[PDB]
């Protein structure tokens, strides 16, 4: 609406790709495990501060609309604040292979060199990741509704755990009010990252970004009231803007908390580098960008 | 619109410039010398002074790095290859990889250098640029971020029009200068990451304000905007 | 404390048995299941009754302080509500146990032959069950609070009182009464002379009528007077109304084992699920002796 | 004491009853025929008839058959092997065995007629005892319960008066008769049990007040209205 041919072929593109690559329903995951029925003690004082904010009571539906309630346990001395690291990496794989998936169906995606493919996708991941789950996180009640799964926030007495990035991230986000073509457009704009550490194609990734930042602007510009959203674009590369802070904290925080205690998927590995050449250094990855074999 | 004058940030722009000894010793002195400037320049910015003492001082802990960056960054337009200092020193990339810093040192030039000299950006547009990065109602202790924000989106404001008057013949620029926000905030992070470790160590002669702006009173920030 | 030696021995008797083989923290009940992650038609709207009734949803934890709470579905979903089941069914089987152990240890019914002490269990299994689920009872939040486990009445208020059962609990759970008044009810309901196949009846009846008489004198020697005077007569009622539960019960549960099996091999025993006295109950007769480990 | 008379039950109780084949028909028409003499009984007690008429048929609908069964039970007890009816009918046990209802027989004779045989149970007891069983005020659909257990109490206080003044030599004789309430209850029950059976099969007699009896009236409704 009210674009040029080729950026409505960029954004129909994505909402295909989107659309293809993403189970909102979340029925495809499964057979997750589930939580069961002295500079160490520096770092570990580190990585409990890392879990205390990042609570969540896991609930589940059934069938036949029984649902079973988990509910985590209060911070103590050893493993039981690490009872959902499992599941959560269960959840994160299946997460990043949608993603991957989602990258591998976009065409100027899938023109560029394997290489540039690993290291967008290695840069991305988590950031793409946190962008679906804002799509199904419900502000209202502070949980996230994936399908038969919601991972509701626990209390502390609000104004508070918005002193966690990330949950402050997810909030401010969804405040936004984005339509499917502009999360799709913000996904396309974290993938397409020249920045990322090992670009080749610098040029042509440069170009496709500010192709897509271009085509959001447009999208703003053209899709909705004038002067009530002209300054969603500049909310939207904050939110672009506070991602990295996101990644990069994510990052260093996992690793931490598996340098302790390991419990990350092997692809979890690959995507944030956990022990050469780009091909070898992320078989799965790798793998996963050739098909088929179905 | 008028109420924040692009050619007033222009002028607060120009305000404060017009221009292996062990490398990172001389990176951290050209640093410690701009954080002043720094202090300055935000000063000059419109409505800055009129908010909370406190507020500032948040404000210019969060972007100070970005800030700087972006600042030198731009500086380096003017030379063909490598930094150019605020101290007139020139660094380049073999002493940059030689001092453990080359990778951060590639993704400045590729991302920032390469892309500022390429676009043409001014310095109108710089200081417009940095006004928003150092505008972040995002920071954490603010008593209102609601002014901070409208401040923001103000500088937004003049600066679209700017881009829209000066250049109408490039109908992207605004977006593509806004582009340039999160890339600069993983360079600003990776550069922190730097800071930090050549801290740990104690090998580098730090300097006492940037030695306040690595640590989280405090003393030299609150002092500079008593003025 | 106004009794006799004779009954004052009763009731410490009985208090050390309940004490012994009672586990109020339920510590020991492991390894049990828990649910999922024509006219046979006519039979499924009589057990969908029976069943929409005792909804409960059974909170579980713990020490880690974790709590994993299940909800049960909504009727239908035909067969859904099968889910507790199981669950139920292991359960009432370690009460079950503890009853009889309950049973073992007391001098008097020991004395007593195995065909008579078979047949007291079998009658009064339930009952006890019953009593010595009402001790950890939380009438204000109406949960059964199991130490760790927890079962709490689902909503729907006045017609959670149409079931006998929960009014029994209710009921039994106003009278606030000391673990005496307890076990002493527990002690007449267990030695019941009308019991089907009881043939030392006289010496039952016997040991009834002293238990009866101790709790009696107990209750006028140990409560105020006459704040506890219609005491005695409000634990008779409850033994009376617990007789009717018992019976509905096994009906019910029958009707539940008709068209979806799920009573532990003991429960079948108890209740006459699927001749001779001690061949029927090998489970039963083979707890009540002593001892293969 | 004064509000619930031992007396005026006593007395209750004596102005009611002074003094091929088929024994399920017989039965039948025993209950039926005592149905009717169970009203008047029921409105001969204290405090049972300014209540709503609604509670007076619902406590009588919940504990006719524990009423005639004790009655029974304490009728037979002059007879040796068997049970006496009110219809002058000498039941016994190899019919009992043979009409299908053995056990249950044996059950009332070993339980109930031979207690009240040893223990010396009067007529007072009885009339005390099947006041207790009458006022159940744990019977759902009542208006008002409080009445009900009020008068369950005064009928328990008189009785326990009553035992502790006539029988001294025996302290545990009141606790004995109420000991006998449980053992009732699961009797009356087996005897319903065969009852609705024996309503299914229609080879016995219909009855009609028995009948009225079991389901869910109008018979009953209009004798309480005098
Ligand atoms: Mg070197
Ligand atoms: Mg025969």
């Amino acid at each position: 609406q009210g674009l040029t041919e080729e950026q409505r072929m960029m954004i129909r593109e994505l909402m295909d790709a989107q659309m293809k690559t993403f189970d909102t329903t979340f029925s495809h995951f499964k057979n997750f495990r589930l939580p069961g029925v002295r500079e160490e003690a520096a770092k570990w004082s580190q990585v409990r501060k890392d879990l205390c904010s990042l609570k969540v009571s896991l609930q589940l539906r059934g069938e036949d609309g029984s649902v079973w309630n988990y509910k985590p346990p209060a911070d103590s001395g050893g493993k039981e604040i690490f009872s959902l690291l499992p599941h959560m990496a269960d959840m994160s794989t299946y997460m990043f292979k949608g993603i991957i998936s989602f990258a591998k169906v976009i065409s100027y995606f899938r023109d560029l060199p394997i290489e540039d493919q690993i290291s967008l996708l290695k840069g991305a991941a988590f950031e793409l990741c946190q962008l679906r789950f804002n799509t199904v996180f419900n502000a209202e009640t502070g949980t996230w509704e994936c399908g038969r799964l919601s991972y509701c926030l626990e209390d502390t007495a609000f104004q508070q755990l918005l002193l966690e990035p990330m949950l402050k991230f997810h909030y401010m986000l969804k405040k936004l009010q984005l339509h499917e073509e502009e999360y799709v457009l913000m996904q396309a704009i974290s993938l397409f990252s020249p920045d990322r550490p090992g670009v080749l194609q610098h040029r042509v990734v440069d170009q496709l970004q500010e192709q897509f930042a271009i085509t959001l602007k447009s999208y703003i510009e053209c899709n909705r009231p004038q002067p009530a959203h002209r300054f969603l674009f500049l909310k939207i590369m904050a939110m672009l803007t506070e991602l990295r802070s996101i990644n990069a904290q994510h990052t260093q925080r996992l690793l931490r908390i598996q340098d302790i205690h390991p419990f990350a998927t092997p692809l979890m590995q690959e995507l944030f580098g956990i022990t050469s050449s780009l091909t070898e250094r992320h078989k799965i990855l790798h793998r996963l960008l050739q098909e088929g074999s179905p | 619109n008028e109420d924040m004058p692009v050619e007033r940030i222009l002028e607060a722009e120009l305000a404060v410039e017009p221009k292996p000894n062990d490398p990172v010793t001389n990176i951290c002195q050209a640093a410690d010398k701009q954080l002043f400037t720094l202090v300055e320049w935000a000063k000059r910015i419109p409505h800055f002074s009129e908010l909370p003492l406190d507020d500032q001082v948040i404000l210019l802990r969060a972007g100070w790095n970005e800030l700087l960056i972006a600042s030198f960054s731009h500086r380096s337009i003017a030379v063909k290859d490598g930094i150019l200092l605020a101290t007139g020193l020139h660094v380049h990339r073999n002493s940059a990889h030689s001092a453990g810093v080359g990778a951060i040192f590639d993704r400045v030039l590729t991302e920032l250098v390469s892309k500022m000299r390429d676009m043409q950006m001014d310095k109108t547009e710089l200081g417009c640029l940095r006004a928003i990065v150092l505008f972040n109602p995002d920071s954490k202790g603010l008593s209102n971020p609601a002014e901070v924000e409208a401040l923001r989106e103000k500088v937004y404001a003049s600066l679209e029009a700017y881009c829209k008057h000066k250049y109408p013949e490039q109908p992207g620029r605004f977006a593509k200068l806004l582009l340039r926000l999160p890339a600069l905030r993983s360079i600003g992070l990776k550069c922190l990451e730097h800071l930090f470790f050549f801290k740990l160590i104690g090998d580098t002669p730090i300097d006492t304000f940037l030695m306040e702006m690595l640590e989280a009173r405090h003393k030299i920030l609150h002092r500079l905007l008593q003025e």
